[PDB]
């Protein structure tokens, strides 16, 4: 039994040398015998590889003292309706040097904002994991024809994540002490969160007593939505998957049952608006 | 397409440490909360008549140790996250690590908590002679 989390998406026909393989599963078949691995002097380590590792498959079901849960109940999300931000990501497919994973392309929020990122992935090397641009293509061109020009209008992730913090801080400072991302089939949104979210124990702002919602790597500091100027990470966010609330069809068909003012414009922010809208209609009517 | 590197038993801890600001603290707190140690490490079939040094070029496990592939014992390699040392490069990936048989249940936690004696090349307490 295996998972898609951290799947190796390179086109290399060989497994890894025992010293370089992150796991027993990834060790090359030549070194395997009796459930274990053997060192073969004469078969050397690879010193040039670049292996794209898949970020699809995270499971945030940890239960650790002092670490708040990212996924909250519907009843807790209802209490924090002022923190609701709809979130959707349109992804691109890994191509050329790698195949088998999706990278964030256009990140959409219920605020109406769409941010385009350069297709970036987590590439294992003989020394470390290099977070860097990877070759990518928009999904098989039909309903994804609007993504083709976006493959060149993207911003580096260090810029993109600064804009997310700036947008959330500007929207939520006078509304909530937190953010609740409202999602539909959360899988790829959670994968995208790996690019701009950090988690840990509950902290307080460096400039005030309000709880910390932001983190800065540059200075190892925490800030609330008021003092997050220049911060790059969203810290300890909350989320909920609206799809799991007993819905039969797709996002648009369920949203359209209660609302006729958000026409589908086939864009990430439009899906994020429809997601938050559907959550509001479902949670507060009858 | 692609080849699976992981097993479901590791999903929770790997996801927890892959999102943490401090992944080493996250792993130690995860274990302290009753969480299972990271499994699917590269355990070596060796003679157990080796030099006994901590980090080696070939498996050097003695009768009191178990040899492992280095990257598989490194939390930062296992999570695909930044390495703490200012150069961002790993000291275990590319080498074999000798873990005491009593701690072989959690190779990742052992390397995270322990240090190699720069004089004799053996783990401090397991069993550095100084
Ligand atoms: O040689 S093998 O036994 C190991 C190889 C593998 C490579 C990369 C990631 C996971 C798995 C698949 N067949
Ligand atoms: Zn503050
Ligand atoms: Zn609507
Ligand atoms: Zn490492
Ligand atoms: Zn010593």
């Amino acid at each position: 039994n295996v998972t898609g989390l951290f799947k190796d998406c390179s086109k290399v026909i060989t497994g890894l040398h025992p010293t370089q393989a992150p796991t027993h599963l990834s060790v090359d078949t030549k070194f395997k015998t009796e459930g274990l691995c053997v060192d073969i002097p004469g078969i050397p380590k690879d010193m040039t590889y670049r292996r794209l590792i898949s970020m699809m498959g995270f499971k945030m079901n940890y239960q650790v003292n002092g670490y708040p849960n990212m996924f909250i109940t519907r009843e807790e999300a209802i209490r924090h309706v002022r923190a609701w931000i709809g979130f959707d990501v349109e992804g691109c497919h890994a191509t050329r040097e790698a195949v088998g994973t999706n990278l964030p392309l256009q990140l959409g929020f219920s605020t109406g904002v769409n941010l385009v990122a350069v297709p970036t992935g987590y590439v294992d090397t003989p020394n470390n994991t290099d977070f860097s641009r990877v070759s990518a293509k928009p999904p098989p061109g039909d309903q994804f024809k609007h993504l083709i020009p976006l493959m060149y209008k993207g911003l580096p992730w260090n810029v993109v994540r600064i804009k997310i913090v700036q947008m959330l801080s500007d929207t939520l400072k006078n509304l909530s002490d937190r953010v609740v991302f409202v999602l539909w089939a959360h899988g790829f949104e959670l994968t995208s969160m790996k690019y701009f979210v950090k988690i840990g124990p509950e902290r307080t702002c460096c400039l005030c007593d309000r709880r910390a919602t932001c983190f800065s790597t540059a200075s190892d500091t925490y800030a609330c939505w008021h003092h997050s100027i220049g911060f790059d990470y969203v810290y300890n966010p909350f989320m909920i998957d609206v799809q799991q609330w007993g819905f039969t069809g797709n996002l648009q068909s369920n949203h359209d049952l209660y609302c006729q003012v958000h026409g589908n414009a086939h864009v990430a922010s439009c899906d994020a608006i429809m997601t938050r809208c559907l959550a509001v209609h479902e949670c507060f009517v009858k | 397409a692609g080849n699976a590197t992981e097993v479901p038993a590791n999903s929770t801890v790997l996801s927890f440490c892959a999102f943490a600001v401090d992944a080493a603290k996250a792993y130690k707190d995860y274990l302290a909360s009753g969480g299972q140690p990271i499994t699917n490490c590269v355990k070596m079939l060796c003679t157990h008549t080796g030099t006994g040094q901590a980090i080696t070029v070939t498996p050097e496990a003695n009768m009191d140790q178990e040899s492992f592939g280095g990257a598989s014992c490194c939390l930062y390699c296992r999570c695909h996250i930044d390495h703490p040392n200012p150069k961002g490069f790993c000291d275990l990936k590319g080498k074999y690590v000798q873990i005491p048989t009593t701690c072989a249940n959690d190779p990742v936690g052992f390397t995270l908590k322990n240090t190699v004696c720069t004089v004799c090349g053996m783990w401090k307490g397991y069993g550095c002679s100084c």
